């Protein structure tokens, strides 16, 4: 849309498991977000909050806003719902991978809609606990959603790790292997 | 020294189990020092009803945003607030949001490794760096390298660094010395690693 840089507030509400979220975003990356539950702003880097502050009431007040709009909407459209987009999902590392090297495995869950997820990782067969962190459910350009989902670890000589993945789009919930050479 | 915002509008007609969504985008597009402001509202994927200040009023994307355009539009204070946005709003946060986000810079950490036996090829690994234009160049022996280099997309980790891997063809003879070289915004003199086999 020829631009330099972009700065969007994104926020959605719908019916389901995440009943809706506000945030901002600059140039892809997400900035800062309400967190809804807790009703305060949570900056994404720990020096960004240290940098300015941002009214925690107004992303509620939109959310607000946007719960009510949902139900104007869904008059107006006889109550349409649109099927549900697979998502497209990628593991890979944050760092090049080394003999015990501390590390982090990324899983990056891709072009999905409406954005209800069950994500866990698998090492080994195992579900972790301890080390697994996530961003939110990140909006798109084309209306669909992507996710990253964080896990960290030190990199094993024989091991390996799945990213387990449920979604409405699927009904294999899929899971990416991943390992080393 | 807060970040501003905007109340979203509300729409007209107020007064796997079932699931809607509705979404709404503020979107400022910065050239140059010039700013355009995009208001956008989705229901479930169908961006129905929109606002661009260089169209100076809203409208109907789909026929399913018909009734919000035509209140809307006939609401001369409505109007009037978002035409000021590319100014009040816009201009706000571009310029608070400066030193941290327009100025942000992370050095990347680069990485030079085999993977061969059992073709041969030799991956610069190239990781956590903010902004993404970044530039990454082989040499051998001094003398730059064209043919048989393959760069991955540039791939965000989305916590504000970039990963990115430019991997060479290889035929290492004798006394090689096989350069990788990176230049970013961070770092001035570009930074370089390199590789021999022995
Ligand atoms: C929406 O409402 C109209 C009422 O005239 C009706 O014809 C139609 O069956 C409804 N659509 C659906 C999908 O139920
Ligand atoms: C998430 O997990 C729960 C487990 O009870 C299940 O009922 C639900 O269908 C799952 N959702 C998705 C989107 O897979
Ligand atoms: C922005 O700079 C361009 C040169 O690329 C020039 O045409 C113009 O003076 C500037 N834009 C506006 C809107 O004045």
């Amino acid at each position: 849309i020829k631009a330099d840089h972009v700065s969007t507030y994104a926020a959605f509400v719908q019916t389901h498991r995440p009943t809706g979220e506000f945030m901002f975003e600059f140039d892809e990356d997400e900035m800062f977000y309400v967190d809804l539950d807790k009703k305060e702003t949570v900056w994404h880097l720990e020096e960004f909050g240290q940098a300015f502050s941002f009214e925690a009431q107004g992303g509620l007040a939109n959310i607000a806003i946007l719960n009510n709009n949902l139900n104007t909407l869904i008059q107006r459209s006889n109550h349409t719902q649109a099927t549900n987009d697979p998502p497209e999902v990628t593991v890979f590392p944050k760092e090049p991978v080394e003999l015990g090297q501390p590390n982090t495995l990324i899983c990056h869950i891709d072009k999905f809609f409406p954005p209800v997820l069950n994500v866990t990782w698998l090492c080994n067969g195992e579900l972790v606990t301890e080390g697994v962190a996530e961003s939110l459910f990140l909006p798109r350009t084309d209306y669909s959603f992507h996710k990253f989902h964080y896990l960290t670890f030190v990199p094993s000589a024989e091991d390996f790790y799945d990213c387990r993945v449920e979604h409405w789009g699927l009904d294999q919930p899929l899971l990416k292997h991943w390992e080393a050479q | 020294r807060k970040f501003h915002y905007l109340p979203f509008l509300p729409s007209t007609g107020g007064s796997s189990p079932e699931n809607y969504l509705f979404q709404g985008r503020q979107e400022c597009y910065a050239f140059n020092g010039t700013q355009r402001f995009l208001e956008r509202y989705i229901y479930n994927r169908e961006e129905f009803v929109r606002f661009d200040s260089d169209v100076g009023e809203f409208r109907a994307v789909t026929e399913l945003g018909r009734p919000d355009e035509e209140y809307w539009n006939s609401q001369k204070d409505i109007l009037e607030e978002e035409r000021a946005v590319p100014d009040r709003m816009c201009r706000h946060n571009y310029e608070l949001g400066g030193p941290m986000t327009l100025q942000r810079r992370v050095q990347p950490r680069v990485n030079v490794s085999p993977s061969k036996k059992g073709h041969n090829l030799l991956v610069c690994h190239v990781t956590d760096f903010y902004p993404g234009s970044i530039q990454v160049r082989w040499f051998l022996n001094g003398q730059e390298e064209t043919a048989g280099v393959v760069s991955t997309n540039l791939i965000r980790n989305g916590d504000w660094t970039f990963q990115i891997l430019v991997m060479l063809e290889m035929t290492p003879q004798q006394g090689d010395v096989y350069t990788c070289q990176v230049e970013h915004t961070s770092l001035d003199s570009p930074v370089t690693v390199e590789w021999k086999a022995q």
